[PDB]
């Protein structure tokens, strides 16, 4: 997980 | 009257919905959908059009970052496909200047854009300007007074809180006074004679705080924080006002959007988007039909 996006 | 209009974004997978808000009323509609689904990507509108620029389309079916230019007419409700930038462009910054669009950094596969293109409307065409002197992504861009700011975003290596500036008539950039904080993926835009950095993420975590810049005084100050940490969030000025959409804050992508009015320096809950999600290109315009 992307900690800035949230993006996976 | 004009609208808040989000487009994309990413929730489970990068969205392709084209929401617009009506502060007016507190209405929210749904307009037609992207050709193709993307997060990260900014918009911007130019001579009443809105424009979709860069992003990433993170499917199942695979990464695959984007180097489109997409544009909606609100009197057709339609997207018209444009010239491409040179360059695929994740987590995008965008601002505008004299009807003209920047593109600014943003990624591509695993590597971090320094490179930063123009787009001429009328004549349909990019052409590369002169790099930033850092390479950025997640880097939130706004303009004020014709000079385009790229502030914050990621390296590659570490996050910034370094920030710099464009002057068109030199096609220059220099470096000006730094952010107090780490800030990748913040909601950067102008109001009145600032520049200001919402949320965005340290390194450590999701932020509340909001600093602005007095391009005269040259120097950053913290404001009232947003009530949410969100990275990853849309913003925009309206009437006013900023306005925060959705974002992501190490635990649920966000649906709240904030509102912060300078007067008296606060935020408050203005709404909720149908659902929440990040990375969202954000922009104002006539609204549709």
């Amino acid at each position: 997980v992307d900690p800035s996006t949230g993006e996976l | 009257g004009r609208l808040i209009y989000t487009a994309g974004g990413y929730f489970r997978q990068s969205l392709s919905y084209l929401e617009a808000y009506n502060p007016s009323n507190g209405s929210w509609l749904r307009l037609a959908d992207l050709q193709v689904p993307r997060s990260g990507l900014a918009g911007c509108v130019v001579g009443g059009l809105l424009y979709a620029v860069g992003g990433r389309n993170n499917s199942p079916d695979g990464n695959t970052d984007s180097s489109a230019l997409d544009c909606y007419n609100p009197m057709t409700n339609q997207w018209s496909p444009c010239a491409s930038m040179s360059v695929p462009r994740n987590r995008i910054g965008v601002g505008v200047i004299d009807g003209h669009i920047y593109a600014v950094g943003g990624s591509h596969g695993c590597i971090h854009h320094s490179s930063v293109e123009r787009y001429e409307p009328e004549r349909d065409e990019w052409h590369l300007v002169a790099p930033m002197l850092t390479r950025r992504i997640g880097v939130g861009v706004a303009v004020l007074n014709r000079l385009l700011y790229a502030v914050g975003g990621f390296d590659g290596t570490n996050r910034l809180n370094s920030a710099e500036c464009y002057y068109p008539e030199r096609n220059e950039w220099r470096m000006i006074t730094p952010m107090n904080t780490i800030r990748s993926g913040a909601g950067v835009c102008v109001l009145h004679n600032c520049i200001y950095a919402a949320g965005g993420y340290d390194g450590q975590d999701q932020l509340n705080s909001v600093e602005r810049y007095d391009v005269e005084t040259e120097t950053w100050t913290f404001v009232a924080p947003m009530r949410h940490h969100r990275s990853a969030l849309g913003i925009t000025v309206h009437q006013g006002k900023i306005y925060v959409l959705g974002g992501y804050d190490g635990h649920t992508f966000l649906d709240s959007v904030e509102c912060y009015d300078p007067d008296s320096d606060t935020w408050s809950e203005v709404t909720r988007m149908t659902s929440g999600r990040s990375g969202v290109g954000v922009a104002v315009t006539m609204e549709p039909c």
